């Protein structure tokens, strides 16, 4: 027998980078009073740039 | 998090392509171990996979350079020995199957 | 009119490349010569159910709806061909009796999720699968010649898009509009179709089992010929 000696795993391209710049560059914070919440879906968060 | 289809996820890392030499593999989750070459047949533009009579994994496409890819088992193969009688001499021979 | 289907609704159902072989398979599928209900101006609303069939034949149609309740309280699904694009919108809204062009709906609740697809400035087909909080889509667009229902040429439905909404849907409803008809929907059910992939890759035929003794004969066999003799399909 022959055992494999590498291991690849190719996976579609990335190209659903998550809107999260304008969250943190924001031009203006909403009071906390009255906090804004936003929603996302549907991207791909980077977390680890964070 | 909920019973809803999930839509967020985390940017998977994605390894390089080698060919012509039986390595493990997984692609899209599609999983299994081979030799991956070049193919001929081409699939329409919306199928992965690929089977055959016994319904078994036989193609993939690489989805990323969207070419097609064949796929091969590397495990055949018993081993055997030829010996001219051990009550004259010891050297002997060694045959593999296939 | 309670028109006759005439081998059509069939639709590669799994991404696969299956060449010069046959193939049985256990999914939803248009029975073979079945009555289907021929609509021409008044368009009520239709029971949806598991798996339709739609084809018409002049660009009046412009869209879908789908829903239970249509008044903004459960999350509904919205699709329409927009003037210069097609709209893909899951907003609950308070719907109108006869919505056309915006008379469509009276207010719009609360979102989920929405797209918007590219700007888009005979015979189109139809098949719609919900399951798992999947919505499949499937089209063929056909060149034709006849001023008729379904015509008796064969051909295959293709795969568009999967829409991960997660909803539930029970009823459904044609989209159109009047500048200031001809349609028909089939019902689908389990069955057990066996299909035939030629070498390229399409579906140049199949055959419906439990429709006749001689069908399920081509059944059993994996076949599209049978030889003269006796046989055993099945037990009674
Ligand atoms: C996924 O990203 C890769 C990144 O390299 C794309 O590869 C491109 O391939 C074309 C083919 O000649 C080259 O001209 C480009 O220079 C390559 N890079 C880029 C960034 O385009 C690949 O095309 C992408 N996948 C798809 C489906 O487009
Ligand atoms: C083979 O066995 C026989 C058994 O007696 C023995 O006499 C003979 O010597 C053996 N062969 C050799 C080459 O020694
Ligand atoms: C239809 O298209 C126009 C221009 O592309 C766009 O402004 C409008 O919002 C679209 N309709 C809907 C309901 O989004
Ligand atoms: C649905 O919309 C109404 C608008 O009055 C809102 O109060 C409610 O929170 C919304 N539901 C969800 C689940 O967001
Ligand atoms: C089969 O594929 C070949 C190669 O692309 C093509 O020339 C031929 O027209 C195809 N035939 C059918 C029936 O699809």
């Amino acid at each position: 027998r022959v055992q494999p000696t590498e291991s690849i795993v190719r996976f579609p391209n990335i190209t659903n980078l998550c809107p999260f710049g304008e969250v943190f560059n924001a031009t203006r914070f909403a009071s906390v009073y009255a906090w804004n919440r936003k929603r996302i879906s549907n991207c791909v968060a980077d977390y680890s740039v964070l | 998090l909920l019973h809803a289809p999930a839509t967020v996820c985390g940017p998977k890392k994605s390894t390089n392509l080698v060919k012509n030499k039986c390595v493990n593999f997984n692609f899209n989750g599609l999983t299994g171990t081979g030799v991956l070459t070049e193919s001929n047949k081409k699939f329409l533009p919306f199928q992965q996979f690929g089977r055959d009579i016994d319904d078994t994994t036989d193609a993939v496409r690489d989805p990323q350079t969207l070419e097609i890819l064949d796929i091969t088992p590397c495990s055949f193969g018993g081993v055997s020995v030829i010996t001219p009688g051990t009550n004259t001499s010891n050297q002997v021979a060694v045959l593999y199957q296939g | 009119a309670y028109t006759n289907s005439f081998t059509r609704g069939v639709y590669y159902p799994d991404k696969v490349f299956r060449s010069s072989v046959l193939h049985s398979t256990q999914d939803l599928f248009l029975p073979f010569f079945s009555n289907v209900t021929w609509f021409h101006f008044d368009n009520p609303v239709l029971p949806f159910n598991d798996g339709v069939y739609f084809a018409s034949t002049s660009n009046i149609i412009r869209g879908w709806i789908f829903g239970t309740t249509l008044d903004s309280k459960t999350q509904s699904l919205l699709i329409v061909n927009n003037a210069t694009n097609v709209v893909i919108k899951v907003c609950e809204f308070q719907f109108c009796n006869d919505p056309f062009l915006f008379r469509v709906y009276s207010s719009a609740n609360n979102c989920t999720f929405e797209y918007v697809s590219q700007p888009f400035l005979n015979l189109r087909e139809f098949v719609f699968k919900n399951i798992d909080g999947y919505f499949k889509i499937y089209s063929k667009h056909t060149p034709i010649n006849l001023v008729r229902d379904l015509p008796q040429g064969f051909s295959a439905l293709e795969p568009l898009v999967d829409l991960p909404i997660g909803i539930n849907i029970t009823r459904f409803q044609t989209l159109l509009a009047l500048h200031r008809a001809a349609y028909y929907v089939g019902y689908l059910q389990p069955r057990t179709f066996l299909l035939k992939y030629n070498e390229n890759g399409t579906i140049t035929d199949a055959v419906d089992c439990a429709l006749d003794p001689l069908s399920e004969t081509k059944c059993t066999l994996k076949s599209f010929t049978v030889e003269k003799g006796i046989y055993q399909t099945s037990n009674f």
